[PDB]
RNA sequence: UCUGGUGACUAUAGCAAGGAGGUCACACCUGUUCCCAUGCCGAACACAGAAGUUAAGCUCCUUAGCGUCGAUGGUAGUCGAACUUACGUUCCGCUAGAGUAGAACGUUGCCAGGC
RNA sequence: CUGGGGCGGUCGCCUCCUAAAAGGUAACGGAGGCGCUCAAAGGUUCCCUCAGAAUGGUUGGAAAUCAUUCAUAGAGUGUAAA
RNA sequence: UAUUGGAGGUAGAGCACUGUUUGGACGAGGGGCCGGUUACCGAAUUCAGACAAACUCCGAAUGCCAAUUAAUUU
């Protein structure tokens, strides 16, 4: 088994499931998370909110649609009608 | 070489930053303020569906006259809350444009409180 | 402005052409008390800026 | 950096617990916090 | 051409040698040229030595382009070692050839001694190659 | 300058783009004022004849169905290695 | 005011023909002057920032300002925010006062040969000059005094560039 | 469509260059007594005014020089299949990017006075 | 643990790539950090915009500060990376 | 499976960013010298070329999540 070559780069850390996690069309009952990130890949829109960890959740109970915000931005909003 | 600017462009630069959070609702209304060299107008608008319910200035005939600008102030403010009751709006969101709450926009708010407005 | 010190358009008369049009904090005797010029001091007392240019001599 | 416990100086309860450097803060840190006994704001220090 | 002066990372994954040649499929600044028709990895020390070739037959007259830049380091264990251990030590640099990519360059000389010249080249490189003239029409 | 050229049909497959470039025929559309976006092919071989014959620019009569278009070639498509022509656009002025 | 009195009657009148303009708008104005110390090397002192503190607010009327530095320089010790220099504004008629208390003391203590200035400039309207310290004081004796430095100040206008400047400065100065 | 507010839209919306203009609205302006304005400036900010002035900011019109938008067709790649061990081949879908024509010197709701 | 043991290295957390455009994904694979710091580098209210570049200059090691038009942030964000 | 709606940045391309690079313009800094000239050399600025797991102004195929909903199955 080879003898002391030793490499100093064999660690990492634990992946964090972000990315989406509802889709366009769906029920989402209020406090769902839309969208788990960092920074700001998708702003909050209408009757969603930041939480401390960049997290997107659904202010009240509604179907979920993502939208454009400028030319190369992305919201996400939630509305009502159900 | 330096340029001067008018006050306008920087204050709408100011106006967006404070639009962020005020935002008229049907319910709560947005009143706006434009303070011009000479006058100064308001409007209540309901910004989730882009419609002005009510509207007052200096210029009005109804309210032109010879004050301080800080008076007519006191008038547009007093005559944007009678406009606003007849429609049935009491609670409403003042923005101050991107001027600063301070002489003219504070008058015309101080004077729309002071008959009526609840905010 | 708000702390500012003191400046005040004097009169220096001077003895060449009297150019008492400065200012400054030279707060001195008003040795000449004239009215054409401010009621300040002539703190110009001699120079050569109205009488020996290397140009203009 | 150390650990610091804020008590009531009124109540006299440690309801409170943060940190503070002993170089940059090396006095008892006085902060204004909630007795939920006394239900009000009373100062609290470090002890 | 022979060595980047830097590069970022030293170890780089090995190079895709599967699909056609991005760019680089036109006489740009020569007259004559030369491209490949397979793939292989050129190595600097074959670039070095079908230059050497093609410009002695030239004998200074005319002037020479390099269009391939030997970018990728590639490594190679140490001597009887096992398998395992990390990754071994840079060995030499590379720059990846496909089918279409022209490797050189001339002009100022005539045509024969232009594909002479180019000829010399192609038995010094691993590649196999075509003459090629400034594609116009 | 009096080159003719056949019409193309709709939804010709990868198989019957490869199988005209081997019977000696590149395929090419034209556009621009005075027409519109019409997909011809026209013989290579012959395309050739009249570029040597007027250069990179000629004022080129292009046979389609009856009517003659006053045409030039915007720009074109070729192939380095097994040397054959891919696709000419074609602008008209008139 | 002095000055201010000449604009309107000379300067308004001289340079709007000098150049065609339609309005009395499209003018030349000065709008005020910059008074910037400059850079002395107060990092073993810090008494000399106070020897231009003082130098300034007596020789405009006005307390000046210790701009720190922005970046952090080598050679000498100017960590990110070393207190240097002070930079006083002109705006008012002290704008004019003072200017006019320039060109009636530039002569005795200035020394120059052609004209006091040149073409020291930026291209593009503003003076950069440099005095060490010659003319500045009438008000206050080079007996009080310490440390040499040369105030910096450029020129301010609704003029487009130096080329402009010249012609204003024609007004009183030396061009 | 004027003129000034205030939403809406991926700059086709923009930058520049040129040409106009003031319909009393807008600015620039003119001052600090006041509320106020600071650090470091009445600049800004606030305020009190209107003698001025289209000069600029602004608005309207021109122009694709720049930026932006951008197909058709061909190409690369690739899902599936059938060959096959070739740095592969074929068939069938889908189908770029770059580039080319071209588009384009915005539309636009509401409110108020205009006409 | 270990391309047989031994020797050398490693062991828990965070970031990146490998990772095949959801998520996940291994090797003694390729790169780096953490075992803290901040009573303001926290909360809120009101204000303000940057690095560099030349048209440059009292200094000018060049660029310290100061000036002026462009600067899409090329700067800053307590720290590794995203 | 058919039809809509969407997250994401791989293949491919591209050089707008971080870099890596080959030729050609163009003026200039320490410096050949007396601050110097001219060569250059360190870049500024361009035009044409290219390269990339830890580059991206771009960006598929397919996979995935879900639907007012259909059709076939279980």
């Amino acid at each position: 088994k080879k003898g002391v070559s030793s490499t100093k780069n064999g660690r990492d850390s634990e992946s964090k499931r972000l990315g989406a996690k509802r889709a366009d069309g769906q029920f989402v009952t209020g406090g769902s998370i839309l969208y788990r990130q960092r920074g700001t890949k998708i702003y909050p829109g209408e009757n969603v909110g930041r939480g401390g960890d960049d997290t997107l959740f659904a202010k009240i109970d509604g179907v979920v649609k993502f939208e454009r915000k400028g030319r190369d931005k992305k919201q996400v909003s939630v509305y009502a009608v159900a | 070489m330096i340029s001067k600017i008018d006050k306008n462009k920087v204050r709408l630069k100011r106006h967006a930053r404070v639009r962020t959070n005020l935002s008229g609702t049907a319910e709560k209304p947005r009143l706006n303020v434009y303070r011009s060299n000479k006058h100064i107008y308001a409007q209540i608008i309901d910004d989730n569906k882009g419609v002005t319910l009510a509207q007052a200035s200096s210029k009005d005939s109804d309210i032109a006259t010879t004050a301080t600008k800080v008076e007519l102030a006191t008038k547009v403010g007093e005559a944007i809350a009678k406009k606003a009751a007849d429609k049935g709006i009491k609670e409403i969101v003042f923005d101050r444009g991107g001027y600063l709450y301070h002489g003219r926009v504070k008058a015309l708010a101080e004077a729309a409180r002071e008959s009526g407005l609840e905010f | 402005q708000g702390i500012h010190p003191e400046y005040h358009q004097v009169i220096f008369l001077d003895t060449t052409t009297n150019f008492k049009f400065l200012s400054g904090s030279t707060k001195t005797s008003s040795e000449m008390m004239e009215w054409e010029d401010g009621k300040e001091y002539p703190v110009i007392r001699l120079d050569i800026s109205s009488d020996s240019h290397p140009f203009y001599t | 950096r150390v650990n610091v416990t804020l008590a009531c100086t009124e109540c006299g309860d440690r309801n409170y617990i943060t940190t503070k450097n002993k170089r940059n803060n090396p006095e008892r840190i006085e902060m204004k916090k909630y007795c939920p006994r006394l239900n009000k704001y009373t100062l609290h220090r470090e002890t | 051409m022979l060595l980047p002066k830097r590069v970022k990372y030293r170890r780089q994954h090995r190079p895709k040698t599967t699909g056609r040649s991005k760019g680089g499929n036109y006489v740009t600044f020569g007259e004559f040229g030369l491209q490949a028709t397979t793939t292989s990895w050129i190595t600097s020390r074959q670039i070095e030595s079908a230059r050497i070739a093609m410009t002695r037959y030239m004998k200074r007259g005319g002037k020479v382009w390099i269009k391939i830049f030997p970018h990728t380091p590639y490594t190679k264990k140490p001597l009887e070692v096992r398998m395992g251990a990390g990754k071994g030590a840079v060995e030499g640099w590379i720059a990846v050839v496909k089918p279409g990519r022209i490797l050189f360059e001339v002009a100022g000389v005539s045509e024969e001694v232009a594909r002479e010249a180019l000829r010399l080249a192609s038995h010094k490189l691993p590649v196999k190659t075509k003459f090629v003239k400034r594609e116009e029409l | 300058a009096s080159l003719k050229s056949i019409i193309r049909q709709g939804k010709q497959t990868r198989s019957d783009l490869k199988q005209l470039r081997k019977s000696g025929k590149v395929p090419a559309v034209v556009y621009g004022y005075g027409t519109k976006n019409v997909s011809v092919k026209v013989d290579e071989v012959e395309f050739i004849k009249v570029i040597r014959e007027v250069g990179r620019n000629g004022v080129i009569e292009l046979g389609v169905g009856s009517k003659t278009i006053k045409v030039m070639v915007a720009d074109y498509q070729f192939d380095p290695l097994k040397n054959q022509i891919t696709h000419i656009d074609f602008l008209a002025i008139n | 005011n002095r000055l201010k009195e000449k604009f309107n009657t000379e300067v308004t009148e001289n340079l709007m023909k000098k150049f065609n303009y339609s309005s009395v708008m499209e003018v030349p104005k000065i709008d005020k002057i910059v008074v910037n110390m400059g850079v002395g090397d107060a990092v073993q002192n810090s008494k000399v920032l106070d020897n231009a503190v003082e130098e300034l607010e007596l020789i405009t009327g006005q307390k000046p300002l210790v701009t720190k530095a922005k970046k952090s320089i080598a050679t000498f010790r100017l960590r990110e925010g070393m207190p240097i220099g002070a930079k006083v504004t002109l705006r008012g008629e002290r704008m004019y006062e003072f200017l006019d208390k320039l060109i009636s003391v530039s002569l005795p203590r200035v020394r120059d040969f052609q004209g006091v200035s040149k073409k020291a400039f930026d291209g593009r309207g503003n003076y950069t000059l440099g005095v060490k310290e010659q003319l500045i004081f009438p008000e206050i004796d080079y007996d009080k005094v310490s440390k040499v430095r040369g105030m910096d100040i450029v020129i301010v206008t609704t003029a487009n560039t130096d080329e402009e400047a010249r012609e204003l400065l024609a007004n009183f100065g030396m061009p």
